């Protein structure tokens, strides 16, 4: 029914495994850039938005990608990257959401090690209705209707009749 | 304290809407006056004439075609839909609002559609009979026709039905 | 020196909303004038009819019951109401000003429920009597109907009333 | 949940601007309404006439002579062109909406040529005929001149020429 | 004195309600046939009462009220009856009521202009005979003019040239 | 009461249908030729039924309906025969039509003045014979000048006044 | 050199409001003009007929009792007051610039009350007599009865009033 | 693939002012049109009666002489200018548009001078005769008089020339 | 290449307001058109009718007594004025503008005085007069009254005068 | 009655410890990450806002939750994370409150020390009327009016007169 966090990362990881044979390893919270190709999924921040009329919590997180290679491969991981940037024009990872929007594409510098010094952050915004909807005003179910008249009105003899009767 | 509203629902018949209406706008009710001084006064004394007219305007952001279906009925009052409105305040006490409108779906507003942005459609609903129920008990009763204005019980148009013979 | 406002209150019919009035405007007095050139002049003088009407506007943000159970009543004058209000200036000499009014609530209006802001409703009293006291005594004492234009004391029409015998 | 649009086509006759057309806007269909308050009532009820006149402004920026040639042609409804739209929400389920239309392109507006910008040639198109399929059946058909608004499949003025002889 | 005007309106036609088209009534014109009179030993003349004259009633109704059609030239004149109810709320609450009791000959049925696109407004007009306005319950004006009364407020103003005309 | 007005329109003249150039209509103005009448007894005239008056039917076209110009003078009199048809849509959906069937002399031919990038509007005029207004199928009028039919709702209202004329 | 003003004091019946007059403004003189093109001409030229009406709005921000209670006097030209003000260019020299004028005082406003800002009353006066004086010697003296428009000293209707016998 | 324009020239009698005109405006080209609703239609069909005026708004940068000597000539239809465009799209393919026009220039609006900007004189041309031809071939040929209302080679009133003998 | 402007001066009666004037704007010159469609056209042409009106609009900024004093004279056509300019463009050959003008000074608005700002007086003519010599020759001669409209030494109206005897 | 900040700090504590069993620990001022779900409560800045006309002083503080995890549990402690923002949509933590606003989340640097590498800031802001209301103008009780008339007057013979009196 409802999304989950946890739907979401696998889900992500699994179309990105299809899409890009070139990345050898798209894991959602990796280390150790152990080989050329890598590409480390993040998570930069996750902020409000117009909250529904219901329990869901609206929230626009900022995924976000990135791009490990050796220094040398820049070329090689813009076309990587031109990769990911295809797949979120129209992407809702199959999972009931909005499509993903795209923010930007650029190297960066990291606060993590540089031995593999290139890499290419690229983030992108999708909007969650995390939880469930909850109910406030009124429970009264279908089963629960009894509509009589003005002389058939009172405790003494109760009103003897049901919505759902003859035709 | 004031109240800080926390859950919306719109129905339109019996649809529920619950979720995708991100705005909502109740029928700003008007007392038709007129700017009155007459020969004994200075300032102008302001005579209710009744009420204008009530537009409610609600905004979905999808193809519905279960509220683009009600546009151009030949009949008006057909549209009714049901508001259900939750403010929170005052120590958790969430009174429910409810405001339960009805008249012909004057409006049907497809936006700019750029190519990649949400839908938001926009409609107006021209209000004949508008009820409004907070925390339970009524509040606005508003038919037009029959002459029924009702503040929170009592009909402020008894005293001129009898007078009418309505 | 300056006079920051500190305190507000207001009443409706003596139930304390005191707290969740966050805006109100009392009615812009205005004199009825019209540009007036006659044959010996040539820029005109502006002579006085009486005054134009009075509307107040003040804006809860609450669904009250309190304050909405008052418009389209069947009386004019039936709201009445009275502001308390605080101006603190000259080494603490906080000056009592009220306002206390009268008159039909002739709007409510409940803005945009967007599923998560404030409740902000607004309203406007058509107001016919209005009472000004700062600091105590009488500045502005407004009764449309029996001509009773009041400034500081003294009735402004009290040789209006001598002529048309009122 | 809401759909954002993802995919947009406009034809004109059959050729494929697929591509370069930045902003389109249907028309909004507003019906004929009337603020009508007869004897006994107080709040007045708004009526029917019929839908007031459509324009649908799409804005390509070429120039084009694919579009530009349907302006002040000797006949109106000559310029027809075929709008196809996707909405894609709920889990993929892109909602093929076409919105086919007919008219007289009643302006052409280039804009400002400041030598350097794009295009951003303006059209507008006083539509007559207008059909409109929300996931391959009908929502609105909207014919002028013979009478056929028609709201998801029912024609709503069949009562109308059965009493006309139409 | 209150300040009091008129804000809703009703017609009758021999107990048909028109409770959902009238747009408009008018009340007829009570007016004195003035004969101005300048004679010897005056100047300014000074107006003697000779008696009303015709009483047109006009209304209009937007719809196909065929219950207000019938009435149109039947051969007994007076035979259009109907009452111009309206009610005058003031500005301390309870309502004035105004109903004007007619009797008389649809004159004139005036269906107007049929622009397709605007109102109807069949307007209409009445030549009353009889004529009984009501304030609050209370008569001002028993206006018949056969057989001679013209009683203002009750007490009968032709009474005094009706004993000696011998009617 | 519903609250019901005029919607859309329609013209036919000897069953061609002008459903694509007529801005106005108008129904002929029945009036009764009302002679007021104050006698030996009374006062504020009474109103005697005399009769009608002439029925100009007027409309207004804008294009080269020359099916519509061909009836101008010709030398049968009263060979102008349509209808005015108009539909009262109500508010409860289902329309109430209302038709009228002529029969006269296109009397008046007014072509407007041609500004040259505004309408034409050919304003025309038919002093009808015989006239027939329905509403929704049911009877309300029949007029017919000669041979004395004044029928108003189905009953003949001249019909005691055509046995003694011997007509 | 521009005129770069340093002082501000505002009278109203010589009682000194230096100080807490935020903002004011003079009336704008407007000849009434009139575009009038005769026969022999292409271009309009324009026309004196005198001077339109002239309001003055300076905005005190407290609650006053000193210019309050001068609204809606049963006499126009009552309020009168008396601007002085000070512009300083050219080494030092500042001009002594005073505007002295008189009229109704036609409007008194009183801002919204957000319950924690300053007061900021605001006022208008229809000004009937209205004198300037820049640098001791007059520049506008604009009396609309009796005629008395003075430019600089000499009366630029002395040959009128000997038309009009004033 | 979008148009992006490239060159710029402005001619006004030969003399070219290719470089500095910042900015032009095309006439936009508007159907008169009306909203026409007759007997047996509910939606207004829009009928074309001509086309309503044309103003082009060139707005060069320099006291020219060469441009400001057309202003107000005793002949409408002297002043003419030749404009000449290129869009560049698809591969380079930048396509020659040409928009030579003709009329009165009816405005000469020189701007604020505030000593030490630019100049920025505007400009506004009454177009008569207005001819667009892009790549080469002809798409808009609009001469009022003589009623040669032509669109992309065949004459749209050649029907009604023939009516009107002209 | 475009012309900045470099050098500013205005006169009023000789006197040099060199320095401190720092908005001026000199009067749009409109053609009064008129949208003309006769019989055989379909686009309205545009026909010359005179000139409409022209205001000049300066703004110093300081108490001046030198440009107040031309307000409301009784004799229009005695203020003045002669404008100075130059714009400098290709290789510094500033070409040397001039505007001088006459006519009613028409209005003298003196802004806000929120005591601590500049002056900045507003004054707008109403101008007669206008000739205007863009380096040296004439460009623009409009004299209203006895309808020398002259464009670059021509005049537009020699046609006019001979058939009205002027 | 009114609220305190110490019992806004006590209340907050409550409901997380409920909702929360994977947070171990989750105190308003702790500090020494001793293992591994803990959550730390701050502040971090107090704010002014739209002063209401009474003696409270109006005050929104930007509240913050800092998630503290040994790296190498991102997503154990984004799943710790969206269960506070879940909380926020609605929570006025029951103590007569306005339901507080979700501002942001996401992982920071802090200034303290950084054994426990990974921490996520989760702060929103929620409005404060602390402190008592405050009348200014009068306090003249209901015990205390007394209404004579005009002969009745003057500090000769005083007013005889309560409010509360017969019927």
């Amino acid at each position: 029914q409802a999304v989950t966090l946890e739907a979401l990362y696998a889900a992500i990881e699994q179309v990105l495994r299809e899409r890009l044979p070139e990345a050898q390893l798209i894991g959602f919270w990796p280390g150790v850039p152990e080989n050329t190709p890598a590409v480390s999924l993040e998570i930069a921040e996750l902020l409000p938005e117009r909250d529904p009329g219901t329990g869901e919590s609206a929230l626009l997180c900022r995924l976000q990608a990135r791009i490990m290679v050796p220094p040398g491969a820049d070329r090689q991981a813009v076309s990587i990257a031109c990769g990911i940037v295809r797949t979120l024009r129209e992407q809702t990872w199959n999972l009931s959401l909005q499509p993903a929007r795209f923010v930007r594409s650029a190297v960066d510098g990291s606060r993590e090690e540089l031995k593999s010094l290139r890499v290419w952050l690229v983030e992108w915004t999708q909007s969650l209705r995390l939880g469930d909807p909850e109910w406030a005003w009124e429970d009264q179910p279908p089963g629960s209707l009894m509509l009589g008249f003005d002389p058939q009105t009172g405790p003494g003899h109760e009103p003897d009749y049901f919505a759902p009767e003859a035709l | 304290i004031p109240q800080t509203l926390t859950n919306t629902n719109l129905f339109i018949d019996g649809v529920s809407f619950a979720g995708d209406v991100p705005s909502l706008t109740l029928p700003k009710l008007a007392v038709k006056t007129e700017q009155y001084r007459a020969g004994g006064m200075d300032a102008p004394v302001s005579i209710d004439m009744g009420l204008e007219a009530m537009e409610a305007k609600f905004s979905t952001n999808g193809a519905r075609r279960e509220a683009l279906n009600f546009f151009g009925l030949a009949d008006q009052s057909a549209f009714n839909g049901v508001f259900r409105g939750s403010f929170k305040g005052q120590k958790g006490a969430s009174v429910p609002v409810v405001a339960t409108l009805r008249g012909l779906l004057k409006e049907v507003d497809p936006g700019d559609w750029k190519a990649g942005e949400k839908a938001e459609f926009k409609y107006a609903v021209a209000v004949s009979y508008y009820k409004l129920e907070v925390d339970g008990r009524e509040v606005y009763e508003i038919d037009p026709v029959n002459g029924v204005r009702a503040i929170n019980g009592v009909d402020q148009l008894a005293g001129m039905r009898n007078d009418l013979g309505l």
